[PDB]
RNA sequence: CGAUGUCGGCUCAUCACAUCCUGGGGCUGAAGUAGGUCCCAAGGGUAUGGCUGUUCGCCAUUUAAAGUGGUACGCGAGCUGGGUUUAGAACGUCGUGAGACAGUUCGGUCCCUAUCUGCCGUGGGCGCUGGAGAACUGAGGGGGGCUGCUCCUAGUACGAGAGGACCGGAGUGGACGCAUCACUGGUGUUCGGGUUGUCAUGCCAAUGGCACUGCCCGGUAGCUAAAUGCGGAAGAGAUAAGUGCUGAAAGCAUCUAAGCACGAAACUUGCCCCGAGAUGAGUUCUCCCUGACCCUUUAAGGGUCCUGAAGGAACGUUGAAGACGACGACGUUGAUAGGCCGGGUGUGUAAGCGCAGCGAUGCGUUGAGCUAACCGGUACUAAUGAACCGUGAGGCUUAACCU
RNA sequence: AAUUCCUUGUCGGGUAAGUUCCGACCUGCACGAAUGGCGUAAUGAUGGCCAGGCUGUCUCCACCCGAGACUCAGUGAAAU
RNA sequence: ACACAGGUGGUCAGGUAGAGAAUACCAAGGCGCUUGAGAGAACUCGGGUGAAGGAACUAGGCAAAAUGGUGCCGUAACUUC
RNA sequence: AGGACCGAACCGACUAAUGUUGAAAAAUUAGCGGAUGACUUGUGGCUGGGGGUGAAAGGCCAAUCAAACCGGGAGAUAGCU
């Protein structure tokens, strides 16, 4: 949601935990909300999988402490934010599973073939 | 106000159930795609306000893939469509909180008042 | 904090013009009573506008 | 258009048969009565002046019960008056007011804003604190400089500082409405409105609309 | 700043605004009539009628919460048994306040407060 | 030199254009896309980190863009005190030494109650020509003026292909601003509960005091952003650079000499706010006062008797109004505040009794007691009747109408 | 290097990014052996760097509790 | 200098909880600190609590936040053992 | 046993904030170091100014120290204000 923001990683191949160091699109963008696109560092990486620890990256978020808040007035919320891994130049996913629930916001683009591999939308 | 209130008692559902904090209430909910929409269900734990009128909150906790979820509900909503009890669980607070944080720790169940 | 040139009295008397206290110009004699009291207090003889309220 | 007044109910949410759940001010409009109509030979523009209230006939002066008592009787809680452009009006009330509202789309409201009195640079305009720790000898949320040193030797007259902020009329354009309803006597506007409960809002159509 | 707040903090901390009115209603009930500051006076009633309100129904749970607040057994049976079984006929307003000279010492609107139906 | 505080940072700015973006144009070795260069334009906007005391600079990652310069290299009676520049101590170098160095390293007191101007907000007096209550006109003055991405037009124009538009529409964002509390939340030492140590209320029970509100768990009203609505345009007039029409001096040509016609976020308006002390003191509507004398220079008044109007004020009950004034509601023809009643809300099954259990404790009564600033009513209490201020028809000259 | 002017020397480590840190090389402007050289467990309100926990330091401030400031009555200074 | 938040040697030493002369409430005893009364602005002083992030602040984690007892289990490079 | 460990009285004075015409001519608050010793303290005595004393800073010698205070040479001298 913000720069120094540890999060966690909701795909495989993305490993452990990261770390956002720009929320992008707009002049002073503070905030990052669950659709957003943000630059990662990898702090924290599995031996096995293709990320590896100190790389720079794009990732969008899939779930905050904040939540998402519905037109009705309704909001969901969770314990933990996530993101999930995209590659810098294309910003497809490089994970093939993605764990945990994925809200229902991200709709739109690339982030339909991100909710077709999410258990729970 | 009398004339506030006046145009919220036409709003408000008169098929709310009688609900506690403490239960594990099960939520359907009306999801939307296209043109065609859905139900979808939720399940869990209830940490709810008692009612402001037709302003109302219901907290409900579930743990589903191994990531806990908290998503509130106004009560008079259209896009609740159907509220139901399954289990009855007695607590002494109001507020659960303290006892959202917790992993693997259930409510007690109660048969009466609860 | 201190100033680079002294006050005149004519300076100092225009501040001094707009403290001068007001006369009450209004004093209620009671009913029950002759008493020439302020509006709405005892009169110091006991007495509201009814009667004795206090018998001090 | 004239743009009828009215008074500040609170704020109510209205949920669609979709579920979009839309915040909603409620603004009590009586029936507005036109007291005197002015056009260009009495006065070189044209207006209405609106009464709408129901004062206690204890409080009204005789100065204002005559003119009351002119074009049309009822004691009102006051007097306010819209401008008028295309149309022509009568010296007497009109019946029912919300009903002109009912087929316009978009509002300007126009109210006092609540009174937050004498407040400092932080809260009056989004001005930033010094820092809390390092240092910071009685400077934490005070004024920094106001000024530029001996060449221009004082302060501009647009010089944000310390003071009232409130009581000044907000305007906020192109409000959409959301309702009426004549028999309720209502007027049902989305969202944030300015004023407190209970004070008196000057609903027209929008300018820019 | 302060909009549609209600008490006086009569230049004082929470704890001895509870223990002086706590004594001010305990010296109203037994004496029945006694001398105060102005805006001590307007909250001392607000502290006052309460306790006779809720002296007018008798029974122990009652008593325990008059002696919880006003923390004495005389003014206890002084209220429980003489003033709400006068003020029975009555709905509210138990008091009355009757304005002043200023007191010597400090310009202090001061002012008596006095029950209804006094038994002097 | 009987003292003008020194780099940088934080807070706050203001100006110039020699313009970084956005706006308009000319040429292009400008196919398009993207450039290059030059003219016009100052309305708004113009990053966040790593290192270093750093300005600067390099680097990462953004952005439409991360402008250049003035303002005591803006701002220390606004802040810091890292750098520099006191006294201690040390290294390298110099000197026999005391000591020294734009070298280097560790540590090193930053005062002020604002008189005047200047701004930011609020009153008191007087004026405006009889005196009052309101509602306005607008000479002026301020605020605002930013813009990304996607989709259609359109894979059209252009282009061998690769690629990929002009114009015009439609959504959805980023920073900024105004308002507000219906939602999400924060606070909520004034509401409820749990609990530790101790002291008291004669002791059990139940409570109160104190230990930061003793520690916590929630939370009403209000204030509030992180929440939620809206907003910087549409469109006119006159233009800058430019592009022109017609047309001579100069039979041709020529945007100009005459006449005419376009053209930008710049100018004047359009939007929001103040605003008649606008002494040039404005307009409209309503309300109220039309009695006796006396003396005196009679460029005119002064005094006495009678009468005090409309209305204002003072006092009180007060407010989502407020430092104090002020502004707004009410004063017994009364809902202005406190209490009362009813609801709501918030805690979470009070107390008392009985049952079960050895006991801790549980169960029933019972969603029970308590409940704030909330909402709807209700004269129970305080808003006393007087009293105070303000008067008695409102100058002269001239012009039109009536008489 | 508490000693390096050139100098933010060059290479490696740490970080997305490191004029400081750590390990190296040696071109030591201008280390060096009781004016002591190099190392060193324990110790230090000692200097420089890093990580975890934690948080209003910060993004970005919001509310609340008290003492002044504000008003009233009394006494009543100061530099200039 | 002052009816001054400073300095001043020795003696005694009750309870509950506690290792204790710490600390919390208290006995015997002594005080409420020689201006008060209102209201509840900005701003300053001393505190309390904060959604999301967690040092992005800064010269520097300065200040705050954290941590803390008793018993048992367990405990590394290095070393002058 | 220990110039041993943790920690009150006691001695000290590293940090920040407040005060800076102060409550105080060097302090208050929140942390901080030593705490059986090269400790800390009471009463008295000794060292006297080119002198003393100094676990050494130009430190201390009565709110004064790279030469105390008080009186005298003394109306030192002042090409300076």
């Amino acid at each position: 949601i913000q720069e120094q923001t540890m999060l966690n990683v909701a795909d495989n191949s993305g490993a452990r935990r990261v770390m956002c160091i720009k929320v992008l699109g707009g002049s002073h963008r503070r905030y990052a909300g669950v659709g957003d696109i943000i630059k990662i560092t990898i702090k924290e990486a599995i031996p096995r999988g293709k990320v590896k620890k100190g790389d720079v990256l794009k990732a969008v978020v899939v779930r905050t402490k904040k939540g998402v808040r519905r037109p009705d007035g309704s909001v969901i919320r969770f314990d933990g934010n996530a993101c999930v891994l995209l590659n810098n130049n294309s910003e497809q996913p490089i994970g093939t599973r993605i764990f945990g629930p994925v809200t229902r916001e991200l709709r739109s683009e690339k982030f339909m073939k991100i909710i077709s591999l999410a258990p729970e939308v | 106000s009398n004339i506030i209130k006046q145009l919220e008692q036409e709003q408000m559902k008169q098929d709310v159930p009688s609900f506690r904090p403490g239960d594990t209430v099960e939520v359907k909910v009306w999801v939307v795609e296209g043109s065609k929409k859905r139900l979808q269900a939720f399940e869990g734990v209830v940490i709810a306000i008692r009612n402001r009128g037709l302003h109302s909150a219901f907290t409900v906790r579930k743990i589903s893939n191994g990531e806990g979820v908290e998503r509130v509900f106004q009560t008079h909503s259209p896009v609740v469509d159907s509220i139901s009890v399954k289990r009855r669980g007695a607590v002494r607070k109001a507020k659960l909180y303290y006892l959202r944080e917790r992993t693997g720790k259930a409510a007690r169940i109660k048969e009466r008042l609860n | 904090a201190v100033q680079q040139n002294k006050p005149t009295r004519s300076k100092r008397g225009m501040r001094r013009s707009h403290d001068a206290l007001t006369a009450v110009t209004s004093l209620s004699v009671d009913k029950t009573s002759g008493e020439k009291h302020l509006r709405h207090h005892i009169t110091a003889d006991g007495y509201y506008r009814g009667r004795k309220v206090i018998a001090k | 258009m004239i743009g009828l007044v009215g008074k500040k109910v609170g704020m109510t949410r209205i949920f669609t048969e979709d579920g979009v759940s839309i915040p909603v001010t409620v603004i009590e409009v009586e029936a507005n009565r036109v007291t005197q109509v002015k056009d260009l030979a009495n006065d070189g523009y044209r207006a209405i002046q609106v009464t709408t209230g129901a004062k206690k006939a204890n409080r009204v002066t005789k100065p204002e019960a005559g003119h009351f008592a002119k074009a049309g009787v009822e004691a009102g809680r006051g007097l306010w008056e819209f401008r008028l452009a295309e149309g022509e009006e009568f010296t007497v009330g009109q019946s029912i007011s919300v009903e002109l509202f009912a087929d316009v789309k978009k509002v300007d409201v126009t109210g006092t804003s609540k009174g937050k009195g004498f407040a400092g640079t932080v809260k009056r305009w989004n001005f930033r604190t010094q820092d809390a720790t390092h240092g910071n000898s009685l400077s934490h949320r005070v004024p920094g400089s106001i000024g530029q040193n001996q060449t221009p030797g004082k302060v501009f007259k647009g010089k944000k500082m310390a003071g009232q902020m409130g009581n000044e009329r907000v305007t906020v354009q192109s409000l959409d409405v959301v309702r009426v309803d004549a028999e309720r006597n209502l007027l049902l506007v989305k969202g944030a409105v300015p004023g407190a409960t209970g004070s008196d809002l000057i609903v027209k159509p929008a300018v820019k609309a | 700043m302060r909009h549609r707040k209600s008490g006086r903090q009569l230049n004082r901390n929470s704890s001895h605004r509870q223990a002086m009115f706590r004594n001010m209603a305990g010296s109203l009930v037994r004496h029945e009539i006694i001398k105060t500051t102005l805006p001590k006076a307007k909250e001392l009633r607000r502290v006052v009628e309460p306790l006779i309100t809720l002296a007018k129904t008798d029974s122990v749970a009652n008593r325990r919460l008059a002696f919880a607040r006003t923390r004495d057994n005389e003014i206890v049976a002084k209220l429980f048994n003489e003033l709400g079984p006068r003020f029975a006929s009555r709905a509210g307003g138990y008091t009355r306040i009757l304005k002043c000279g200023f007191r010597a010492g400090d310009n202090a609107p001061m002012a008596y407060i006095e029950l209804v139906d006094r038994s002097e």
